[PDB]
């Protein structure tokens, strides 16, 4: 809790994983 | 089989 | 997981491995929601039809793992179980309705680059994200191909879209309740990718564009997995009040 959902080697380093964008594109539609 | 490496402490 | 891929290091820091003490083997997946509480599927623990009724002493939880079989020393963390809490209305006779359970660890676990709690959704987040077509993520050490009647070397990840309730309803003979939802691509799409039985109890996460955080929207209840149809997930937000009741009454 409080700090939940923020990955140390990713969100906290301002780095993205190889597929999280697939997710975001599904909420918007990536074209 | 299918062994898992021993562990713990 | 079927049609997924090797998860990056620390890509799913909340991923937990339900480990059967003896015989030593992967029981199910699970998730870390706080330093002392692990969330999983109830059917992984309780299922009388096959007289499955694991007690705290029959299991261990391994946190921060990647490799499925290696003892990742100074990385993973093994914890014992203080108590198990199966939802009181878990329907195993009918359709795994309320297929959920809570496990309180004996001692709190310290977070690391590999160990970190996932968030539980609130009302808005559930409203914003739980829409047909939007995609969530699934991870686990479950099988890779159709059970010929196979196992992965490292944690597997795969993204799947939520299916419209009706479409899902018409896809099975099972009475899908409002405490579950479905995910998976259409059988024609040929674009497979799913969770198998070994992945049950694992998390279905979604990244919120509002705060950049990962939320667990569901628990793998019955993936259309390594089967020859859509996967079924427990609706975490619908069961949120129970979760908090348990954690509030029990736990320090
Ligand atoms: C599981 O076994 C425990 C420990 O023996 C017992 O108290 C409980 O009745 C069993 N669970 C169910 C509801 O089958």
């Amino acid at each position: 809790e409080a700090d939940c959902g923020l990955r140390p080697l990713f969100e906290k380093k301002s780095l993205e994983d190889k597929t999280e964008r697939e997710l975001l594109e599904s909420y918007i539609d990536g074209r | 089989n299918d062994k898992y490496e021993p562990f713990w402490e | 997981i079927v049609e997924g891929s090797d998860a990056e290091i620390g890509m799913s820091p909340w991923q937990v491995m339900l480990f059967r003490k003896s015989p030593q083997e992967l029981l199910c997946g699970a998730s870390l929601i706080s330093d002392r509480w692990v969330l999983t599927a109830a059917h992984c623990l309780l299922y009388p039809p096959w007289d499955k009724n694991f007690t705290e002493n029959d299991l261990l939880v391994r946190i921060g793992k990647h490799s499925r079989t290696r003892y990742e020393r100074n990385i993973e963390k093994i914890s014992m179980l203080e108590k198990i809490y199966i939802h009181p209305r878990y329907n195993w006779r009918e359709n795994l309705d309320r297929d959920i359970a809570l496990m309180k660890l004996k001692k709190p676990v310290a977070f690391s680059d590999y160990i970190h709690p996932v968030c539980l959704p609130d009302r808005e987040t559930a409203a914003s994200l739980l829409q047909a077509g939007y995609k969530g993520r699934v991870t686990g050490w479950g099988n890779l191909k159709e059970t010929w009647t196979g196992q992965p070397s490292v944690l597997q990840v795969v993204n799947l879209p939520i299916v419209e309730r009706p479409v899902c309803k018409d896809s099975t003979r099972i009475r899908i309740t409002d405490n579950m939802f479905c995910a998976g691509y259409k059988p024609d799409e040929g674009k497979r990718g799913d969770a198998c039985e070994g992945d049950s109890g694992g998390p279905f996460v979604m990244k919120s564009p509002f705060n950049n955080r990962w939320y667990q929207m569901g628990i793998v209840s019955a993936g259309a997995g390594c089967d020859r149809k859509y996967g079924f997930y427990t609706h975490v937000f619908r069961l949120k009040k129970w979760i908090q009741k348990v954690i509030d009454q029990f736990g320090e």
